[PDB]
RNA sequence: GCGGGGUGGAGCAGCCUGGUAGCUCGUCGGGCUCAUAACCCGAAGAUCGUCGGUUCAAAUCCGGCCCCCGCUACCA
């Protein structure tokens, strides 16, 4: 009986270790808006409130999300700094330490959150915030 | 509390502990700092919950946390059982512990390395130990396929499918994995959810259990007002223990009288019962437990009562010094890089007698066809008539598994 | 593990040249018992001198081979 | 981030108390002995980690990196 197995070998191989959509940003008075903040987060398996909370906290500015997944930052910030703070977000909350996949989950327990790689399988413990 | 005891045998550094880490998450610490530069040295320990995605497709349906929304969708996967592992070491010399460990297993998984010459010394040594003791519920696993040619891992699967022939291993399936990137593990959970079934155990039986660790919980500095009791780690096999029972440990501590030797049974009360990190009021076979006691933690610091057993206080068990083994030999020494043919037993020879979890040394007084009589340094409490044992010899400085049999009373 | 060792000739009394063995971890290895065992292998006098063993005569190969027999790594031992 | 240490071939002194580099593994010469050892005397060998600073003078005192070692003792 090889079929069952050969199958198994297939299925693991297809689990090994997707550029990132360019995050569209604009300005309207004194707001900076990330047209696809929703899609973006969506394609990194991360909750909007989270990228929002982080990204906002770092910005030291207020804001919430469109009913149509858009980020309205109550402050007019330069397209650039947004990315700089955004990658930093990726580094600390999405990228696997073991192999750097970016193909991860984000556990949570009493007070310990963990990054969980869908490729390598390892768990980078992160500072719940 | 965990249902069953699955062992992870295999050669050294093939990643046994690592596979345990992809399945549970847990590491075996690798501790004593020494293990941290070396490798697993005590039996590692870890537990996990296996539920299944009814509401979708397998093997992936084989879950780990009450969460199906990982594959297909949501319907909180149904819980099948909670299992436990026993990570042995892999080093040619930790043989004496791994043996010991098997005594607790209800089944196993042979981790071969995909990028090293198939029958590697210890891989075999283990395998035959398995077919010898009785652990017949086996799953071979091809580990490091994340570092090989798509040809290589299949040709190894060949040499495996060919070894697994004449031997007792019909359809012992072989599930190639990647313990490093945790790939394909779910089909492993499906194997181990099929083949390593959870044995029934009559509870009514005599409460009997094996010990393989023991610790002094107490932190460097805890005051005497809250010195937490002595703590005995091991696995139950038959019966069931409950909080507040009266218990004894065998053969138990030996006295000293001017060069004399004399072991004797230790009594105490089960102060407490714990599996993993969660406390329970009772405890039943499959798993390792830990038993809080009321005895001076000096008595079980480093792992003193290693190879000791715990039973019902006021129970009938022999503390032998001399034992009747019936027995058989391998024709080869599968465990040296060299396969030199097993010399028959000469009397007045020192041999390691591995009985239960314990590891004792003893000298041969009688040499018949398959019944030798052995004199022991440290007593063996023989709980049954069914006492499996494993017999070894110091071949070239390092000890080696050479044959087996059955204790006889 | 990681226990290296040096075995070489060391000036002595009557005979020709003693044999010096050093490099053992004295907190784990009892040199007194090791020396007694080595003295039986070489059938010569000897003592533990500080953290070394000194044997009378030239028994470098004998000692090295016995140490391997006793479980010490072949690759941890150097005869000079 | 703390603090210990780089000295003839190996392993250790000498440095806060600046000018004298000492000790053990074999070599060479001369003694002792009838002779071998042992013992004795006389000999070979060191840019003292490096880039500089203070001084009459720096192994030694003050800073700059380069490798070396340890840090308050480990979890049912
Ligand atoms: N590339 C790759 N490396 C792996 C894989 N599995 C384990 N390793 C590596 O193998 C090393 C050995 O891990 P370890 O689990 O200690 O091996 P072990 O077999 O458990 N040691 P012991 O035999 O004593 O229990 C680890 O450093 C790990 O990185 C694998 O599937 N792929
Ligand atoms: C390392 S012993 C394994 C189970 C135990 N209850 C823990 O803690
Ligand atoms: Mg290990």
């Amino acid at each position: 009986s090889e079929k069952e197995y050969v199958e198994m070998l297939d299925r693991l191989y297809s689990k090994l270790p997707q550029s990132l959509p360019n995050m569209i940003i604009l300005n309207i008075g004194n707001t900076t808006i990330i047209r696809n903040f929703a899609e973006y987060c969506d394609r990194i398996r991360r909750e909007d409130k989270i990228c929002m909370k982080y990204l906002l906290k770092e910005l030291a500015a207020p804001g919430n999300v469109d009913d149509k997944g858009e980020l309205v930052i109550q402050g007019k910030f330069s397209s650039q700094v947004i990315n700089t703070l955004m990658e930093r977000f990726l580094k600390a909350y999405v990228e696997c330490s073991t192999c750097k996949s970016l193909d991860t989950i984000l556990k949570k327990e009493k007070k310990s959150w963990y990054i969980v790689c869908l490729a390598c399988g390892a768990q980078t413990p992160v500072k719940p915030l | 509390q965990p249902e069953v005891n699955i062992g992870v045998v295999g050669h050294v550094d093939h990643g046994k502990t690592t596979l345990v880490q992809a399945i549970t998450g847990i590491w075996t610490s690798k501790h004593s700092e020494e293990l941290k530069r070396g490798m697993t040295i005590k039996l590692g320990y870890a537990e996990t919950n296996i539920g299944v995605c009814e509401s979708c497709k397998k093997p992936e349906a084989y879950v780990t946390e009450p969460s199906c929304k990982s594959c297909g969708s949501d319907d909180e996967p149904k819980f099948l059982r909670r299992i436990s592992f026993i990570d042995a070491p892999g080093h040619e010399v930790l043989m004496a512990t791994m043996l010991s460990g098997a005594a607790l297993m209800d089944g196993a998984i042979l981790v071969v390395a995909a990028n090293e010459p198939f029958p590697q010394p210890q891989t075999r040594e283990h395998f035959v130990a398995l077919g010898i003791i009785g652990v017949k519920n086996l799953i071979i696993v091809q580990n490091k396929v994340d570092v090989v040619s798509k040809e290589e891992a299949l040709s190894q699967y060949r040499q495996i499918k060919q070894f697994t022939k004449g031997t007792w291993a019909e359809n012992v399936p072989i599930i190639p994995v990647s313990a490093l990137h945790k790939i394909n593990i779910d089909s492993l959970i499906e194997g181990i959810e099929e083949y390593i079934k959870t044995p029934y155990r009559d509870l009514s039986q005599k409460p009997v259990m094996l010990v393989i660790r023991s610790f002094d919980v107490n932190k460097p500095g805890t005051q005497f007002n809250e010195l937490k009791g002595g703590v005995i780690g091991g696995s139950i096999i038959q019966g069931l223990f409950k909080v507040d029972q009266e218990i004894k440990v065998l053969p138990g501590l030996r006295v000293e009288k001017q060069g004399k030797v004399s072991y004797e049974p230790i009594f105490t009360k089960i102060s407490s019962i714990r599996f993993g990190d969660e406390e329970f009021k009772e405890a039943k076979p499959g798993g390792l437990v830990a038993i809080g006691t009321y005895l001076d933690p000096s008595l079980t610091k480093a792992d003193n009562l290693l190879g000791s057993i715990i039973t019902l206080a006021d129970a009938e068990v022999p503390v032998l010094w001399n034992i009747r083994i019936k027995y058989n030999l391998l024709e080869r020494v599968v465990g040296a890089k060299e396969m030199l043919k097993v010399d028959p037993i000469r009397a007045k020879e020192t041999l390691m007698l591995s009985v239960g979890s314990s590891t004792t040394l003893g000298i041969v007084t009688s040499v018949k066809k398959d019944e030798i009589e052995v004199e022991l340094r440290r007593p063996v409490a023989v709980w049954s008539n069914n006492i499996r044992t494993v017999i070894s010899r110091q071949i070239a400085g390092r000890w080696r598994m050479i044959g087996w049999g059955l204790v006889e009373i | 593990e990681e226990q290296k060792i040096k075995i070489y000739v060391t000036k002595r009394r009557f005979g020709k040249l003693m044999t010096i063995i050093e490099g053992f971890d004295t907190s784990v290895i009892d040199l007194k018992e090791l020396a007694k065992k080595l003295k039986d292998i070489c059938a010569c006098g000897g003592t533990v001198k500080d953290n070394t063993i000194e044997l009378q005569g030239d028994h470098r190969k004998k000692v090295a081979e016995e140490l391997v027999k006793m479980g010490f790594s072949r690759d941890s031992i150097e005869i000079r």
